[PDB]
RNA sequence: AGUCCCUCCCGCUCGGGAGGGAGGCACUCUGGGGGGACUGCCGGCGAUAAGCCGGAGGAAGGGGCGGGCGACGGUAGGUCAGUAUGCCCCGAAACCCCCGGGCUACACGCGCGCUACAAUGGGCGGGACAAUGGGUGCCGACCCCGAAAGGGGGAGGUAAUCCCCUAAACCCGCCCUCAGUUCGGAUCGCGGGCUGCAACUCGCCCGCGUGAAGCUGGAAUCCCUAGUACCCGCGCGUCAUCAUCGCGC
């Protein structure tokens, strides 16, 4: 029955890694998130990859599009009250990218303080310059 | 670990619990007199001797073994081409860990032949000590290297720290696990084998010592 | 009969108690075989094992002990074992070969600890910082 | 043959299991979505961290005596590894300790003495101390020191 | 009042600030609400650097 | 090879370190075995032990008297 | 009775067993018993500063050092023991306080 | 601690254990007074002297171990920006207040340190023992509301009494195995709190995400003689709040 790659919510994984490692491969998703929706669909957490048929992680994306709907809780999602809609969403590889984006593109429209830093490149949060951060050249 | 051992219980008055020091044999009569051979189970003294003069001729000698790998390694003079500063996930003062690991290579030693390890430790720190080596000397204002002769008790503790020094250099990053990178050491030392480390150090002191006699 | 037993080890008080018995021997409620520290658990049986089992088959014995860490109290119930073995035969060949094991088993213990200096303060008396040319 | 006797984690492991059945003790609600404090850095990987928690909360106080919830949030804690800099210890969370005591009081082990902490009931000593007999009534076999006493 | 949090008032609208030598105009669009009022006025100019001279390395001291 | 000779006198320490010292011993065994000689030597030494050398004639050079 | 308990508390050591003793002696001097008095943790404050006014130089640190010594002793009361314990006159740099239990 | 009652468990109990109360200060403790080592006895030089060598005896050995005290004079070194202080200055101002911005800017040179470059490990969870100091503007035992941050009631204390306080390296079971990774956790996005007349420039904590340089380091130089050096935590100064610092443990 092994297969050795498993394809799940675009990128896929390795089948000789633990079930609750390997999903770290997609872009918004770490370890104590993951746990979570491996205790939620009801599948050990320890199981090599390499044993996964295809409904199951169905309902992993299934999931995946949204925690809260099932039990997954409101202060861990990856955007609790969404300045736009303010409804829990965790997102992933496709959309986070343009969610950092476009609040740059906040600050970048009205041309507020925090944004100069991202626009001149420099630290944001309050430290110093004037011994460290050393980018460039002599 | 099975707890028939976990827990432990002794009536024999030996080292560890598991081997004792009667019938061994040293051949090389200028280190007889200095290897304590009495029983002293227990091995740790905390220091009461390095106080007064040729005060730690007296220690049972796996005790002066077990100290002797507390160490990051050499921190400034290099081995083995690199440095190995390691700190702060060293083993300095943490002579548990020392004790611990000292049992296990021994318990490997004995299995791959099936001797007293210690008198392989015997053959060991037999084969790496040196018997002449150099200096400078004054001589009307003039100094140079010269060759002299080394004394029994200084033969002993750099035959050691060789020894520690090259079983603390094939872990480096390494799949081996210290326990038997130990091993690997004391068996070649016996074996006077080339691909050995504390051979190596004789070999290449006394081979630079005739060169310049 | 009953006799008391103290001594000291780099603030580690130990109050020893014997008397007549079995054979059995607890501390601070810990029967003696149960010590995960084996380095300790051996610090303690010596004098335990070179009195002979014999007169290791005749004794109840209890000991509470205090302050300092799980190596500092080891050596302060052994001072403790020792110099309650001295009084319970108290005969002299027992104090003979608790002295050619070891010393301090009886002599008591002069070694304490040390102050601080005004320099890293943090260290030691003689760990200063490191000089600055340049 | 009282719990003075015998070495912690085993008779720890020992009642974990046959915790499994008093109906007042289950894992609450909020059970796998946490970790237990402020000290973790991961989550819990076994999958009885419950029972586990329960049980040696257990043991603590029946050699304790009178005790509270500011201290137990302060055996719990582990020194945290806050980024960058240095070491540090801490305590650690309570709403576990909590709805701990909470549904070991409603099982009938323990009671609460007023503005002096909590105590353990008869049950408790009982419940202990079988378990304890039992788990020496079989290690005795390989180590013949435990006879004696 | 540098450290005013603007409103439902002010959304569109147009008021000054105070930035260590002046007045300045800020104008009021919408997102704005949440953000404070000196947000907007910045304090210290910006820097483009000379050239390095005398001391800045050990040789010339 | 493995000649031992025994020490008989400390005689006084040379180098330009602090390091040899001077020691008149005695060979005990071989083709000389009882010419006592003059030789210096790493280490600490007491007077009393057991030393291996490897040349039996090298007849270390002379000290500024010791003093 | 009722365990009326003084107090004593003071920096020069040698002016307070003086009265020590004498309440020792009175109690004594009356027919009635009194408890030895009662050493306590003696008591210290620990304060350094720097010894230069400026910043140049090393820095080089003082210790100034003050120990607070306690005592304590029970009496009973009897009344002709009340009004000796009321003419004591104490040196000026001791504190005595009585209370009962 | 040894005696005595009362009360509670266990192999059902012959023995074991553990909580109170009444008696004792025997034992640790707290601290005032006391005794305690003098090269003293011998062994060897060195004059036979002053001395150093030695070995006994002993809790300690030949300044018993660690600190306080710093001569004459300098050093045109330092500080009039802690207080004093000669002269010259400003004197409606170079005086005294308030609301705001600044010492916290940023291609780069260097000093002192923290976290690391994984097996002398990382992660889960069980199991062990510490010491100096501080408390009424403050310390806070205990109980219920939160996932955690915290909030809510607040008993008891001005001190060998109640409180800050059940450290950590340490041990044992499971997962990971030569990897820029389960090493390393920068850096940035959201969201919930704290104190504060006032938190954007410019305070602090926590939950979820992302996951940067880094594979032991050239010529040089620095710190250490015994409970010392190394490694791991704590308490004070600072202080309405934040310790990668000094200072003790
Ligand atoms: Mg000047
Ligand atoms: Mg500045
Ligand atoms: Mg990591
Ligand atoms: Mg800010």
């Amino acid at each position: 029955d092994f297969r050795h790659i498993v394809r799940v919510a675009g990128v896929d994984l390795d089948g000789n890694k633990q079930l609750r490692w390997a999903l770290t491969a997609i872009k918004g998703v770490g370890i104590n998130f993951a746990t979570m929706v491996c205790r939620v669909a009801g599948l050990d957490p320890f199981m090599k990859a390499g044993y996964l048929t295809d409904e199951q992680v169905k309902k992993i994306e299934e999931i995946l599009q949204d925690p809260v709907a099932h039990g997954i809780p409101r202060w861990a999602v990856n955007r609790p009250k969404d300045y736009e809609t303010g409804r829990d969403l965790h997102l992933i590889t496709a959309k986070l990218d343009m969610a950092i984006r476009e609040d740059i593109m906040r600050l970048r429209r009205i041309r507020a303080y925090r944004g100069i830093r991202h626009e001149l490149g420099l630290p944001v949060r309050g430290q110093r310059t004037r011994s460290n951060f050393r980018r460039g050249q002599t | 670990k099975p707890l028939s051992e976990r827990f432990f219980i002794p009536h024999e008055i030996k080292v560890m619990g598991r081997w004792s020091t009667e019938d061994v044999e040293v051949r090389d009569p200028s280190l007889k007199p200095y290897i304590n051979l009495e029983p002293r189970l227990l091995p740790h003294t905390h220091g009461r001797h390095a106080k007064k003069h040729f005060g730690k001729a007296n220690v049972h000698i796996v005790e002066r073994l077990i100290n002797k790998i507390m160490r990051s390694g050499g921190s400034h003079y290099k081995v083995a081409g690199h440095f190995m500063r390691r700190e702060h996930r060293s083993l300095n003062s943490k002579k548990v860990k020392a004790y611990e690991v000292v049992k296990e290579a021994f318990k490997i030693i004995e299995k791959r032949t099936g001797k007293n390890p210690i008198q392989v430790l015997v053959w060991a720190i037999e084969n790496a000590a040196p018997r002449e080596d150099t200096t400078s000397v004054m001589f009307g204002g003039i100094r140079y290297h010269v060759a002299v002769d080394i004394s029994p008790m200084r033969r002993l503790d750099v035959a050691l720290r060789n020894i520690a020094l090259g079983a603390s250099a094939k872990c480096y990053r390494t799949k081996m696990s210290f326990a038997e990178a130990l091993a690997e050491e004391i068996i070649l030392a016996a074996n006077k084998d080339p691909k050995s480390y504390a051979y190596s150090k004789k070999l290449e002191i006394e081979r630079i010592a005739e060169s310049s006699r | 009969r009953i006799i008391q037993t103290t001594g000291k080890r780099k603030t580690a008080i130990a109050r020893a108690v014997i008397r007549e018995g079995k054979g059995r021997v607890r501390i601070n409620g810990k029967p003696v075989e149960l010590v995960e520290p084996e380095i300790a658990r051996f610090t303690i049986l010596e004098p335990l094992i070179l009195a002979g089992e014999e007169i290791w088959n005749s004794v109840d014995i209890d000991v509470k002990v205090q302050g300092g860490g799980f190596m500092g109290q080891a050596e302060a119930a052994r001072i403790a074992i020792a110099r309650a073995l001295v009084e319970w035969t108290g005969d002299m060949n027992l104090k003979e070969k608790f002295i050619k094991y070891d010393r301090t088993m009886l002599v008591g213990d002069p070694r304490r600890t040390e102050p601080h200096k005004p320099n890293r303060s943090t260290k030691g008396p003689r760990a200063k910082r490191q000089k600055s040319y340049r | 043959a009282t719990v003075y006797d015998v070495p912690g984690d085993l008779l720890v492991e020992r009642v974990a299991q046959r915790l499994k059945e008093i109906p007042e003790i289950k894992p609450p609600e909020w059970a796998p979505f946490v970790k237990t404090g402020r000290h973790k850095e991961r989550l819990p990987e076994q999958e009885d961290w419950w029972y586990y928690r329960v049980a040696s909360i257990l043991r603590r106080v029946y050699l304790d005596g009178p005790v509270g919830i500011e201290r137990l949030r302060t055996y719990y804690g582990g020194r945290k590894n806050r980024g960058h800099a240095p070491e540090r210890f801490y305590k650690a969370g309570g709403s576990i300790i909590r709805k701990a005591l909470q549904q070991l009081e409603a099982a009938g082990f323990v009671e609460k003495v007023p503005g002096k902490g909590r105590v353990i009931t008869p049950k408790g000593r009982s419940f202990l101390d079988k378990i304890a007999t039992e788990l020496k009534k079989e290690l005795e076999e390989i180590i013949p020191e435990l006879k004696k006493y | 009042c540098r450290d005013m949090i603007v409103l439902p008032e002010m959304v569109g609208l147009t008021i000054y600030v105070h930035n260590g030598k002046e007045f300045v105009p800020v104008e009021i669009k919408p997102e704005m609400i949440g953000h404070y009022l000196g947000e907007f006025a910045p304090t210290r100019k910006r820097v483009q650097h000379g050239a390095p001279g005398i001391g800045a390395t050990r040789s010339s001291m | 090879e493995g000649y031992p000779a025994e020490v008989i006198e400390i005689i006084g320490r040379t180098g330009t370190t602090g390091d040899v010292t001077q020691v008149k011993v005695r060979i005990l065994e071989g083709r000389d075995k009882g010419r006592v000689i003059r030789r210096n030597v790493r280490g600490p030494v007491r007077v009393g032990d057991i030393l291996i050398l490897r040349e039996t004639e090298r007849e270390a050079r002379e000290i500024k008297s010791r003093r | 009775m009722q365990k009326a308990r003084i107090k004593l508390a003071s920096t020069n050591v040698r002016s307070l067993e003086e009265v020590a003793n004498q309440i020792k002696q009175i109690a004594e001097r009356t027919g009635v018993r009194m408890s030895g008095p009662i050493p306590l943790p003696t008591k210290r404050i620990r304060i350094v500063t720097r010894k230069s006014p400026d910043g140049e130089g090393s820095a080089t640190f003082d210790r100034w050092e003050l120990r607070i010594h306690k005592r304590l002793i029970d009496i009973e009361a009897d009344e002709r023991a009340m009004r000796q314990i009321m003419r004591i006159r104490v040196p000026e740099d001791v504190t005595i306080e009585i209370e009962l239990i």
